[PDB]
């Protein structure tokens, strides 16, 4: 990663769990590190980033196509699509504040949505682009 | 840096100080030009071309494009073309600011295919004095 | 070097000292002329054409063209053609200074096109002594 991405994940995690919806759909189950226990089963997960270095002569920036996946164990997955509807409106047009550097925009990209393991879990990825500035 | 979504172009609905952004507007480009009027004498510094600057005519052109969204402001651009007017357009630069110049509406072209969206491009050219309110 | 848009030709509104530029004029020219009075003797040390200099009559011809902007200074150019008089005019060579002579407006002509603007040309001739105020 570049210098910003340590604080970019800390900002897009704190923008979640303060959004009013998805505190009523997913609950407290927004985490990178999944805590030990019984695995609630409608969680979201925010880790797999990748950077693209949109830089210049004066300073440097980056383009983060970070992935926020929504997992559900429900029978259908209109539960996950309702949960990622709550993910995406919390992030597009972010106006976040970072700890190191700035971001200028948080857009949306590809969002694959398929059946993952043994046709039982339903995971829907959400790729968001974050053009940041170091 | 600044966001690309905050760089907008916008219309005169009523014609007197009423500004709304147009439509689905996927791309904007305010584009400036200068006619580089040459004054090179028989002796000039060793053979380099000398230019005058302020005597040249200068202009601006706006090239907007995006999806066809029928708004109060998309139909307004139609009425400028059929009844030829030069209203006070406005291109806002994220941190520079309002330009506030009279443009004509030189080229409008609505396009559509059998499998995609309804789109339009929208070309302009200058018609008077621009401004810069910072 | 010097810009061409500071080469203004001025017309009298009241006929006494109130000098204003005519209208939107796009090309302007003051043209001086001498008469080359030939004095070629029998002896001319090889047959070179000898000239006299002081004897030839001298003239100044104004040529102005531009767009029809119906200012009051443009109507004062129109009416002095009708009751044909020789009012005082003033050409400002941009950092030479002032020409300040009387001129007769020989040819005025108002032209328009279906796809163009209304344009006027304007040609004047010397009517008396010329000066140079600088």
């Amino acid at each position: 990663s570049y210098a910003v991405a340590g604080a970019l994940q800390a900002a897009v995690y704190q923008q979640l769990r303060a959004d009013a919806v998805l505190a009523a759909l997913v609950g407290t189950a927004v985490y990178d590190a999944v805590p030990p226990g019984p695995l609630a089963g409608t969680y979201v997960s925010l880790g797999p980033e990748d950077v693209a270095d949109a830089s210049d002569k004066t300073g440097a920036g980056a383009v983060h196509d970070f992935v926020i996946s929504v997992i559900t164990d429900a029978a259908g997955f209109a539960t996950a699509k309702a949960a990622a509807a709550a993910v995406s409106d919390a992030l597009v047009g972010a106006d976040l504040v970072l700890s190191r550097g700035r971001l200028v925009g948080l857009w949306f990209l590809r969002a694959k949505a398929r059946r993952v393991e043994k046709a039982d879990m339903r995971r829907i990825d959400l790729v968001f682009r974050a053009r940041v500035e170091g | 840096a600044q966001n690309g979504k905050d760089l907008l172009i916008k219309l005169d609905l009523t014609g007197s100080g009423q500004f709304e952004t147009i439509a689905g507007l996927r791309a904007t480009r305010i584009s400036f030009n200068a006619e580089t009027v040459d004054v090179t004498s028989l002796e000039s510094q060793g053979g380099w071309r000398e230019l005058l600057g302020g005597a040249g005519v200068r202009s601006a052109s706006i090239s907007g494009a995006g999806v066809f969204k029928d708004a109060d402001t998309d139909e307004r651009a139609r009425q400028i073309f059929f009844d030829g007017e030069v209203p006070e357009f406005q291109v806002i630069i994220p941190d520079f600011g309002i330009v506030q110049g009279p443009f004509m509406i030189t080229s409008i072209d609505y396009a559509g295919s059998h499998n995609g969206e309804a789109s339009y491009e929208l070309a302009m050219a200058s018609a008077g004095a621009l401004s810069f309110t910072a």
